[PDB]
């Protein structure tokens, strides 16, 4: 579930930049938010 | 070429002294009755079906 | 449609079972030059970060793409000849290799004539690295087909461009495609009755 | 008394020869033809769907869901009445109100 | 040759006839060709020079033009040119065929309402 | 602040670069940092490269941005005036009056060349706007550029469909055309025919299979 | 006869004069909460295609919970003030009515009116009034509230991805909520509004002072 | 002016006809005059009821005429009690045309309604026009210097009905009215009626000009002024710009008809397919 | 002077200075001059702006009545040089104040916009509507004359 | 005086008939157009005024006869198509 939440957060990060394609940066920034912050 | 511009095959004119054929500038097809005529035979055929 | 679909997946390509990524970008560039307008080509292909990266390792395809955009018509014809042989040996582009090259030649002639009111035959021959007789025959074939908006004054060897309205071109397609549709409707009623 | 009541909703003779605004007539033609563009796309789906539909669903499944065929006919009827009248009235006016 | 407009070969057909019996019908044809050639010129040439049309009309003596000119009503110009300004009689797009168009549009309405 | 700089150095969309400079500005503003003027500079520059220079006046007029009203904001505000007026001459005067605030900043100086090309198109449109047929030499006089440079740009603009016209090399004139918008009724009619053809295809399968 | 969908609705939308005067700037120090509500309510309302292109499934509803006085209702006021979409404001206690069936009825009028006026935001403050996890089948109150909640679950289940309606529910007693309300597809985004931290405190102090 | 349009309801027409048929009985066949009742909505009058008043005039002298104005007040109060929202809006008379003495009668009616509207309601069933001609009194200020005089200015009149009024009218016209004709046929019939109405009005102007030409009627110089404007407004349909635009427009509408006819044929074939499938299926089971 | 800016006609700047210049700038002892057009820097700037208003008014009048005019004629009518008039006209065209297409080769300024087929037929339709209303109004006028003279 | 087909007056005709210099013709038409005496537009490039309307004036009996003669032609044209639409659309006429 935490792994799945990282993906859904990675898609959010692309949207924050108004991008269409999820980049590797988004997955890494999603990993930090899901695990370390929460 | 002389008959072709008489029969309406092409719209042009011949300069006998110079020796060339000058084609007439094309007229706006959509600004005359031809689109209506083409549509009429298509409309009446659809209404027939 | 191929250009639209390829450009969407140029940054999401994982279908390696069909083709290599370099070959995929090669096809993407090819279909883009024939199906995209000049403003659409510069945003998606010329300035495409993913395409430009691949074009570094594909000097021939990059030369073919940028020769037309940068109005280098002599090189573009040389590149178009190279592209033509590739597509003849390619099972996907083989049935359309004659059509694609002809349309690309139409694009180059139209692009050169688009910005000018009249261009001499010699200048157009000089631009494409070809003879005056070649440009005269190619234009006369394309103008007769209705694909070039120009007319040749052969006595003075001057090509004068026209600006026909979009209403005429739309009307011919409506007559054309409507007649194609009507033929199906007529044929279907024939099947219905008996 | 019957002929007198027949005058109800009888439009004036001006309205018969009155031409609808051409800017709005083209706009109405523009909009409705665009409406049939989506309806024709939906109409194709209805043909395949009704091929594989049980006869109990010929009407129940059409309840609450828009019928592309029905709206296509209404759009066709409206446009052909609108354009024929606009064309016919325009053609009549070119000779009736003639300066020569 | 007559259909494609090879009027040069039509007059050359006199020389290479297959047999002496064919002469009569050839002259009968050549009288028709003479009007047909000049018929093109009015719609083809906007002005053609006097002796320029001699070989076009296949006239031997210049005098044979003079009688044919008035028969065809060709207004000769001072510069030995015939002015053929007659294309002004265009298909007359100046006029809208309102009655014909109103006739057609009514028929569409008939094919929509009269059916019942 | 670095996120916007890298976003702008890569010539990506400037909306994201503006946003990063906007949040960098607020954080620098909250702590009362000397670098808040640099972020306020790059925010306006992002608006300039977004072809919305009018918003630059509104930004500096805000309460948070009034504290930084100085020469650096003046540099971009006049560059915005230049883009808003579609004046290339004003741009050079802007680059002269505030050369230090504009030509010496490493971030803005990189995008100055792109601004020059962007303003060259807009000024050309403004110069040729009142004309239907104008000498190329007259256009060069108004723009204060060479005949060859303006003719090359005009030919390239015609290819880019930025304005509708043709170039007469022999007379050296630009013929501008008032094109009509495409008839969307015919566009919708054509695709309706295409979609109606698919219905005929579907009715064909129904016709042959069921009879 | 068939009545217009916007007709027959005892609950009305927010008019322009009923829009609260509370701004986003009036709220101090809720950037995490402001961002999540924006990303889950107002951004999908205007960027539904960008969600679909990326692949994110927008949350149909948002549950705002936390200790009382932590900005739950006010953010709804700010959202209603700063929205271009319709706002339907309600509190769960109004759904419980004397006339049996009027509760579940007026639940579906809220969702029908929101669907007809899409884009729209449904805000249901004090959701605990109709979303308590305990039900007594021998009492008319719990029998009716069970119908109200079941209709509420049915209505949110009845919204596909095409219908652009977002639901906001606020409660300070989310422990008493029925778990069925928090299932995916009904309230997929639970935003917590905790007690302000020290950094949050100085932003709240600065904005009021 | 003060009146933009007068909507006369079918009850008034029936009442006015009944007034004429009961006064114009074996007694005589003159014009009958009553009092119009209705409401005001923005600038469109809503004539909805009327009552008859005793009235007589001399066939020879136009200044001799009687209207029972006390009868007017008594029945108005009688009608006001039933329907207070219906006030006096003018008078009517069944005369086929105006009379010289109407301007005097309107002055008598102007006391009960300052913006009184006279509606001439022709009992005879005229073929092409509406039976109602609504007039209002105006002060025509001549520029020749002739003193300002009271005249009637025409107000466009329409026959409209109330919801229950139209229910009864459709009941009385149930058999006579033919509603089977489609909209397109009705619109073309409107165009034929428009042509007939224009020809009649053009004939009236020509008849007036004939009388002026032979000296039967004096030269007006306000009609002639208007007539030059009519002939000046006559468009030139032989212009190149107009003809091209007409062709441009006609072809724009034709393609839409062609598209709609094309869709109609496809839908018609779909109906034929379903009919043949239904026919074949019915005989298979039987 | 205020009327001169109301009449739908050309006014000449040279005439204004020779007819209103002294009364507006220097004024008279009987009627003192206001500070709108004084000798100051503000007065001089407003004096230049007044000339623009006169020039702008003339172009507005030239757009109503002329369909095509020559730059040579427009410069003469504006009391401006050809370059100044073209630059002044080019300014108004840019800010969408007045429509004008300038053909600099032939020295022609075109004040008529392209005729949309909608507009051409709408004008034709509007003429018919006025015509039918006039025919209606004439018939009513005829009926009154039949009443009076019978 | 001129028919509506030929209401395009040159500057020379206005200059000659009004005894004014050709350069003063333009200002003359402005006064006529501004007051409202006539309606139209001026084509300065072609030295021509396109006249579309004149203030209606007093007509003699003879000109009124001519005006009626135009009505007779106009009446026939309206009646001609009234019978044309009736005959052609007889089946669908209500
Ligand atoms: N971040 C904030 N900035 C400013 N005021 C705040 C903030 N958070 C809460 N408030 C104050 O909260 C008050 C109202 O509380 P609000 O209704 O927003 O809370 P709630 O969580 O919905 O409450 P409850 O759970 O009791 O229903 C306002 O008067 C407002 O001043
Ligand atoms: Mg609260």
């Amino acid at each position: 579930a935490e792994v799945k939440g990282v993906c859904t957060e990675a898609g959010m990060y692309a949207l924050r930049e108004r991008r269409v394609h999820v980049t590797q940066e988004d997955f890494e920034m999603a990993v930090a938010k899901v695990m370390q912050k929460d | 070429v002389a008959k072709a511009i008489r029969d309406g095959v092409i719209e042009a004119s011949i300069n006998h002294e110079k020796g060339y054929v000058q084609s007439k500038e094309m007229i706006d097809i959509y600004s005359t009755r031809e689109p209506q005529l083409a549509f009429h035979q298509r409309i009446s055929f659809c209404l027939d079906i | 449609q191929a250009a639209e679909l390829f450009l969407d997946t140029v940054s999401t390509f994982t279908s390696y079972e069909l083709m290599d990524y370099k070959t995929f970008v090669t096809y993407t560039v090819y279909v883009s030059m024939i199906a995209l307008e000049r403003p659409d080509l510069r945003e998606k292909v010329i300035k495409g970060a993913e395409i430009l990266e691949v074009l570094h390792s594909l000097p021939a395809v990059r030369q073919y793409l940028f020769s037309l955009y940068e109005c280098r018509y002599s090189v573009f014809f040389q590149s178009l000849a190279v592209v033509e042989q590739e597509m003849k040996k390619d099972w996907l582009f083989a049935p359309h290799y004659r059509y694609y090259v002809r349309e690309m030649r139409i694009h180059a002639y139209s692009q050169l004539l688009e910005s000018y009111r009249s261009l001499t035959l010699g200048y157009m021959a000089e631009a494409f690295g070809v003879g005056v007789e070649f440009i005269d025959q190619e234009l006369s074939r394309f103008i007769a087909a209705g694909r070039l908006h120009c007319k040749i004054d052969k006595v003075n060897e001057i090509v004068e461009t026209n600006r026909p309205d979009s209403k005429n071109w739309q009307y011919q397609e409506t007559i054309k495609k409507g007649d194609l549709l009507l033929n199906r409707v007529q044929k279907l009623s024939r099947v219905i009755n008996m | 008394e019957q002929k007198m009541l027949l005058n109800l909703h009888k439009k004036s003779w001006m309205e018969g020869l009155t031409l609808q605004d051409y800017s709005e007539h083209c706009k109405h033609n523009e909009s409705v033809v665009k409406e049939m563009l989506e309806l024709a796309k939906n109409y194709n789906k209805a043909v395949e769907e009704e091929d594989k539909m049980t006869p109990e669903q010929l009407a129940i499944k059409n309840v609450g869901k828009q019928d592309p065929k029905r709206h296509l006919e209404e759009h066709v009827d409206v446009l052909m009445t609108s354009n024929i009248v606009q064309c016919l009235a325009a053609m009549l006016d070119t000779v009736v109100f003639k300066l020569i | 040759y007559l259909m494609e407009g090879s009027y040069n070969k039509v007059f050359l057909a006199k020389g290479n006839i297959p047999a002496e019996s064919y002469t009569f019908f050839i002259d009968i044809l050549l009288d028709t060709i003479r009007d047909e050639i000049a018929g093109c010129i009015e719609k083809a040439y906007e002005k053609i020079l006097f002796t320029e049309a001699t070989r076009i009309l296949f006239f031997n003596t210049p005098k044979k033009m003079t009688d044919y000119a008035k028969k065809r009503g060709w207004v000769l110009g001072p510069n030995n040119y015939y002015s053929f300004a007659s294309q002004q009689q265009k298909p007359e797009d100046t006029t809208i065929p309102s009655t014909e168009l109103a006739k057609q549009v009514i028929e569409y309405a008939r094919q929509l309402e009269m059916i019942v | 602040m670095q996120s916007g700089i890298i976003h702008a150095a890569e010539e990506k969309d400037w909306k994201t670069a503006y946003s990063y400079f906007y949040e960098a500005f607020e954080g620098y503003d909250s702590i009362d940092s000397p670098k808040a003027i640099t972020s306020l500079k790059y925010m306006l520059l992002c608006k300039i490269m977004l072809n919305t220079p009018e918003d630059v006046q509104a930004l500096v007029s805000g309460k948070l941005a009034l504290r930084y009203a100085g020469r650096q904001t003046e540099a971009l505000k006049c560059v915005a005036q230049a883009s808003k007026n579609r004046s290339l001459a004003d741009f050079e005067k802007a680059l002269t009056d505030y050369r230090a605030e504009l030509r010496d900043d490493p971030i803005i100086s990189t995008h100055l060349a792109k601004l020059y090309d962007n303003l060259l198109e807009q000024n050309l449109i403004r110069v040729i706007e009142p004309f239907s047929r104008v000498q190329i030499e007259h256009i060069s006089s108004l723009i204060k550029l060479s005949k060859a440079d303006v003719e090359r740009k005009l030919s390239q603009m015609i290819l880019d469909k930025k304005f509708h016209g043709i170039l007469d090399q022999g007379e050296g004139v630009l013929i501008i055309f008032d094109e009509p918008p495409v008839d969307k009724t015919y566009e919708a009619a054509l695709e309706t025919i295409q979609n109606m053809s698919k219905v005929v295809d579907s009715l064909y399968n129904k016709a042959k299979k069921l009879t | 006869d068939v009545l217009p969908p916007e007709a027959d609705s005892s609950i009305m939308m927010l008019t322009s004069d009923q829009k609260p005067d509370v701004m986003y700037a009036d709220i101090g120090g809720m950037d995490i909460q402001k961002q999540e509500v924006r990303e889950a309510v107002e951004l999908p309302l205007t960027h539904f295609e960008l969600y679909k292109q990326i692949g994110i499934d927008p949350p149909r509803g948002v549950l705002m919970y936390g200790p009382p006085g932590c900005g739950k209702t006010m953010l709804a006021k700010a959202v209603a003030h700063h929205t271009t979409a319709a706002f339907i404001r309600v509190v769960g206690s109004e759904f419980v009515q004397k006339y049996l069936g009027e509760g579940p009825r007026m639940v579906r009028d809220v969702f029908r009116l929101a669907k007809e006026n899409a884009p729209a935001i449904i805000f249901i403050d004090e959701i605990d009034a109709i979303a308590t996890k305990r039900f007594d089948a021998q009492t008319g109150a719990d029998r009716e509230v069970q119908r109200i909640l079941l209709e509420l679950l049915n209505q949110m289940d009845g919204f596909d991805q095409n219908v652009n309606v977002k639901v906001i529910m606020a409660t300070n007693r989310a422990d008493t909520l029925d778990p069925a309300l928090l299932r995916p597809g009904r309230l997929d985004r639970k935003i917590e509004f905790p007690l302000p931290d020290r950094r949050q405190k100085r932003l709240i102090f600065s904005t009021i002072t | 002016l003060a009146v933009q349009k007068v909507v006369v309801h079918p009850l008034v027409l029936l009442s006015v006809v009944d007034h004429f048929n009961r006064i114009g009985k074996v007694g005589n066949q003159k014009r009958v005059v009553g009092v119009l009742l209705g409401s005001w909505q923005k600038k469109v009058l809503d004539v909805s009821n009327s009552f008859a008043v005793p009235f007589d005039e001399d066939d020879k002298d136009d200044s001799v005429w009687f209207l029972d104005h006390d009868y007017l007040e008594n029945m108005y109060g009688m009608f006001k009690k039933v329907n207070a929202r219906e006030r006096i809006v003018g008078w009517y008379h069944t005369g086929p045309k105006l009379h010289k003495n109407d301007i005097a009668i309107n002055e008598l009616m102007k006391r009960y309604c300052p913006n009184s509207v006279l509606v001439i309601i022709d009992v005879k069933p005229k073929d092409l026009g509406l039976p109602t001609e609504a007039y209002i009194s105006v002060e025509e200020v001549h520029d020749d210097g002739t003193p300002t005089s009271k005249t009637f200015e025409h107000v466009t009149s329409e026959i409209g009905a109330e919801e229950a009024e139209e229910v009864g009218v459709e009941h009385l016209l149930r058999d006579i009215k033919d509603t089977t004709v489609g909209t397109l046929s009705q619109r073309i019939t409107n165009q034929v009626h428009g042509l007939k109405g224009l020809n009649s009005k053009l004939l009236d102007i020509r008849s007036y000009l004939e009388k002026v030409a032979t000296g039967k009627l004096p030269i007006n110089h306000q009609i002639i002024y208007q007539l030059q404007d009519v002939f000046n407004l006559l468009p030139d349909v032989s212009l190149q710009e107009f003809v091209k635009a007409f062709y441009l427009k006609t072809n724009d509408q034709m393609v839409v008809v062609y598209l709609a006819s094309l869709i109609r044929s496809v839908v018609a074939l779909h109906n034929l397919i379903n009919n043949k499938i239904a026919n074949r299926d019915a005989e298979k089971k039987e | 002077l205020l009327k001169l800016f109301t009449t739908m006609e050309l006014m000449r700047w040279s005439t204004l200075v020779e007819d209103y210049g002294m009364e507006l700038r220097k004024g008279s002892l009987e009627s003192p001059a206001t500070d709108v057009f004084g000798s100051t820097e503000e007065g001089e700037k407003r004096w230049k702006d007044l000339k623009n208003r006169v020039v702008e008014h003339n172009i507005r009048i030239m757009a109503k009545y002329y369909t095509r005019i020559t730059m040579k004629r427009m410069a003469q009518l504006l009391d401006l040089s050809v370059d100044e008039s073209e630059a002044f006209l080019s300014n108004l065209v840019v800010n969408k104040t007045i429509f004008a297409k300038v053909d600099r080769l032939a020295g022609i300024i075109n004040f008529q916009r392209p005729k949309d087929p909608n507009n051409l037929l709408n004008d034709w339709s509007q003429k018919l509507n006025s015509l039918m209303s006039l025919v209606n109004k004439t018939t009513h006028l005829i009926a009154k004359e039949e009443m009076i003279h019978n | 005086t001129r028919p509506a087909n030929h209401r395009q007056l040159t500057f020379e005709e206005i200059a000659k008939s009004a005894k004014i210099t050709v350069n003063e013709v333009e200002l003359l038409v402005m006064k006529a157009l501004s007051v409202g005496l006539v309606k139209g537009s001026i084509d300065e490039v072609d030295k021509r005024v396109h006249m579309t309307w004149v203030q209606p004036r007093v007509l003699d009996l003879q000109q009124i006869k001519g005006m009626k003669d135009r009505l007779e032609f106009w009446c026939t044209d309206v009646k001609s198509m009234e019978m044309l639409v009736e005959h052609q659309a007889h089946d669908i006429l209500t």
